[PDB]
């Protein structure tokens, strides 16, 4: 693994002793014990330290290797940064008596979460009675997002309703601060060689659009062949968007993603009016839901400890899986199976709800769930059915 | 007017600046002679030291590797040691922090070229069994079975594996800092693996059904890597042959890597373009 | 984690001790004694060392690296620097038509001597009028003077030794940079990449000499995109003015097309241009369309505010794109901006003479209506008065 290739011990040693000798002892070479022998090992052990310091200001400068504060340093000079905290935001009603004068360090509440307006507030209440904010929370990091409606003002002032509504929507986009590691991987891709970094260019970009969580793209099950037998690669850009904290299952409606895909590839698509490039033509997708049921066996004999850890663990991978994807038992068992151990007797079944059919909705022959294009697996309850043992 | 040269942002006017003369000294003038006699000026001055200082005698032996000359009137002393620390310090630096500032540049790593192309994470298109049916009915490595085409994997020498990874290396860093997709940045980017690429179709074109490219060789020598800080490197022929190296006989005669690694690296540049096709043509060395 | 440059006398400490204790047993180091200067030797050596290091490890470094040194490590990367650019311009000659004509031209205007920089045709077009152009012979910032009359510097058969530049125009000289400028715009250009975003063709465009305005096609122009049998947009065409050379900012077709070429280049659709591979494109003018503008009761309002008026309408429609209607609206905005919402305004607009012009049309509400290939043009505006006040 060493770059600074080392030549053998023995090599090393043996042409320090033939220069000493020939430059101070005229050739002769050096008694086993005497302060020679002595000069010559400490000189040996030297060297090896020197080596260390060349390899190790060498590897203080490759990105995969550098310190947590030189590889910002390094970062700075590529256009690089790290993300930072991020506030939620969103839009608050207000409606009072008109005429009556406004402040503005005024805040709100909703479920605990206290936020402030973050835009100049008027002089005083307009005459129709309703007003309009941009709000961002008080602190930030994901706490921020919550799917609320109502709220009630912490600051009573004369005049204003004592109650107070947000938009239709919600209050999201709050974030929290990029670690060390997350970062170098970021930094690493851009350096690194890839294929079709358009298609990644975009992938990034659609991730700043307001509410937006993750981003998958197409699944196996997505791939069409022609009646020629011969796999078809299509010239357009297709990705699917889901939005965990804003939405049912992180599936958005239609008309949701249509607003996106025109600002991302314009309107006609492909004239660089949008995002993209000129002569790119994309679009991008969403998923409909499909309900499960996932039965776990064999838990009893664990400790409570294990079947809660066991049970969250499930109900977290089941919730990010992506959509078009297969969902075999397998994966299940093999989590639930990563923390028991080995030689735990452990199995788990998919069963849909009152066992009825649904669309997209396919099982074979050894317990997978198969599901269609579009189509995304959706949790609908976790049971761990009971049994008796180790009285 | 001036007269443009090949640049990443395509063509461009170049010039030259006067000469400055403040670079500080770089390793090719560490010189192990001079070095070596230099610390006999550490040592303190007196009745002690001064005839020793005066005759100190340096000569290289066979490998180099300076060394303290013994006269047949030699008077041992300090000053024997002192070169010998002189000798110390040009030979460890030699050994060991060039290599480190070597291998520290994509356009000067010679030791670790299989490393930095681990950093790139790049993948020949040409070697995985299942490879995109549009790269040809038969790609040059491959020989037909009757269960399908067939790749086998070279073992290419030490000295031509090398040359192409060093090679390699140039390109890629070069088009990591992006490019405008036209066709004189892009044959600047694949320049050092001597290959250029050149349209089929001479008259308008922009309507016909597709528009075809083909592969041409520059020269039939990569330029190769150098040790030394100092000294021109050796060149190394590009191709490799069939015969030689006792290959199966449906390969085509002459094989030439760089060619293979260049076509991979224009394909994914213009993926987006729903009519590009490739028609590869025999090559042969001057 | 992190471990740095020893200073001096921590780093002796360590030698003098390692010494001691392996090869002395122990003992002390005795100051004026055989191992005393060989502890300092030592030392020397290994403090030698560090201090190289550090000199190296800077030249590696853009920001600091000695100018010698810069321009290797970004030659490898195709950033050069720029030598001394050319001015250039347009000219015009007439004379008999049929004569032979030379590629060897020369022009002397007023001291500067100017070469053809385009191909010139065989032989006089019929007309007998021919526009060329031309570039400095000495590159400098001192060719760009503003010179409208020169003449020809060796005589020719057949053609006249008068020759004109469009407006005396003459612009793209520049010096050779420096060092420390060179050093930026390349630590700069690796924070940059490009995109060939519709913004960076239209920046293209502007590069050619004297173009100042740069416009898409307007919404009276009917577009294709295809170009062959494609599922993507692959064409895109846009307009150009030359408003400080040409009259009206139109230029003549025979100018348009060196762009066009330069551009996406020739053949077109293989990207032998600064045009991306694969994508095809033209440069087009157009042909003015002149118009007569009347305002109505500005004799009563003060001399200062009438010259604003006038010289603010003038300059809106020197820089309206071409192929767009020019809507009575818009002007009478800018009256009321000035004169303010009480005055009594009024603007018309009339074709010169009340003929009939191609490719102009007037709707029912007033306004002019301009079809592909042209553009609005003032021809004179002029003030009337037919009410009382005051």
């Amino acid at each position: 693994a060493c770059t600074i290739q080392r030549p053998e011990p023995q090599a090393l040693r043996d042409k320090i002793a033939t220069r000493f000798s020939t430059n101070v002892l005229g050739g002769a070479e050096i008694i086993p014990e005497s302060n020679e022998f002595y000069v010559v090992t400490l000189e040996y052990a030297m060297q090896e330290e020197f080596f260390a310091f060349a390899e190790q200001m060498w590897r203080e400068q490759d990105p995969r290797y550098a310190c947590c504060e030189n590889l910002v340093k390094m970062a700075a000079r590529r256009g690089v940064y790290p993300k930072p905290a991020q506030f939620a935001q969103g839009y608050v009603r207000m409606t009072g008596v008109p005429g009556s004068a406004l402040n503005q360090n005024l805040r709100f509440q909703f479920e605990n979460q206290t936020y402030e307006a973050a835009s100049v507030v008027p002089d005083q209440l307009p005459a129709t009675g309703v007003l309009v904010l941009r709000v961002s929370a008080v602190t930030p990091g994901p706490s921020g997002n919550i799917r609320v409606t109502e709220g009630s003002l912490v600051t009573p002032v004369p005049g204003i309703s004592s109650a107070v509504t947000a938009y239709g929507g919600n209050f999201c986009g709050g974030d929290d601060a990029e670690e060390c590691e997350p970062f170098r991987t970021r930094y690493l891709q851009r350096l690194q060689y890839e294929p079709r970094l358009t298609v990644e260019w975009l992938k990034s970009k659609a991730m700043e659009w307001p509410c937006v969580t993750d981003v998958f793209d197409l699944g196996p099950n997505c791939c069409s062949v022609n009646a020629l037998g011969e796999v078809e690669c299509p010239n357009n850009i297709e990705f699917y968007v889901l939005f965990r904290d804003t939405f049912d299952c992180g599936l958005a409606p239609q008309c949701v993603v249509d607003e996106i895909t025109d600002w991302l590839f314009g309107s006609p698509q492909g004239l660089g009016q949008g995002e993209a490039e000129f002569g790119i033509c994309g679009k991008v997708r969403t998923a409909t839901a499909v309900n499960l049921d996932i039965y776990l066996n064999g838990l009893s004999c664990a400790t409570p400890a294990q079947a809660r850890v066991v049970e969250q663990r499930i109900t977290d991978f089941i919730n990010r899986h992506p959509p078009s994807t297969n969902l075999t038992v397998e994966q299940l068992r093999f989590i639930g199976l990563q923390v028991l151990g080995s030689s735990f007797a452990f199995d788990v079944a998919i069963r849909s709800p009152g066992d009825a059919s649904q669309s997209g909705l396919r099982f074979n022959a050894c317990g997978d769930a198969e599901i269609d294009c579009d189509y995304k697996a959706c949790l609908n309850s976790v049971q761990v059915i009971n049994n008796n043992v180790t009285t | 007017m001036n007269v443009l040269v090949p640049g990443i942002d395509g063509m461009v006017s170049a010039g030259k600046f006067e000469y400055s003369g403040c670079c500080p000294p770089d390793f090719a003038d560490m010189d192990e002679c001079t070095l070596a006699t230099s610390y006999v000026g550490l040592l303190p001055s007196g009745p002690l030291w001064d005839r020793a200082k005066y005759e100190a005698i340096t000569t290289i032996t066979a490998t180099g590797n300076c060394a303290a000359c013994w006269t047949e009137d030699h008077c041992p002393t300090l000053v024997d040691y002192a070169v010998n620390v002189g000798a110390r310090l040009a030979s460890v630096i030699d050994m060991t922090l060039w290599p480190a500032v070597r291998e520290s540049d994509p356009f000067t790593a010679v030791t670790s070229t299989a490393d930095w192309l681990e950093r790139f994470k790049w993948v020949n298109c040409f070697e995985t069994s299942c490879r995109s049916k549009a790269l040809g009915e038969i790609t040059p490595i491959e020989y037909m079975t009757e269960c399908g085409p067939v790749y086998v994997a070279i073992n290419y020498p030490p000295s031509i594996k090398q040359a192409f990874e060093s090679a390699l290396i140039k390109s890629l860093e070069r088009l990591s800092m992006g490019i405008i997709k036209n066709l004189a940045s892009i044959n600047f980017v694949i320049e050092p693996l001597k290959v250029r690429v050149v349209p089929l179709d001479t008259t308008n074109a922009c309507e016909n059904e597709t528009l075809c490219v083909t592969f041409e060789k520059t020269s039939d020598f990569f330029d190769g890597v150098n040790q030394n800080p100092c000294g021109i490197p050796s060149p190394v022929a590009a191709y490799i042959d069939r015969d030689v190296m006792q290959l199966p006989s449906e390969l085509p005669k002459y094989i030439w890597p760089g060619h293979m690694a260049a076509e991979c690296v224009v394909r994914s540049l213009l993926s987006h373009v729903s009519r590009f096709c490739v028609v590869r043509t025999d090559q042969t060395p001057d």
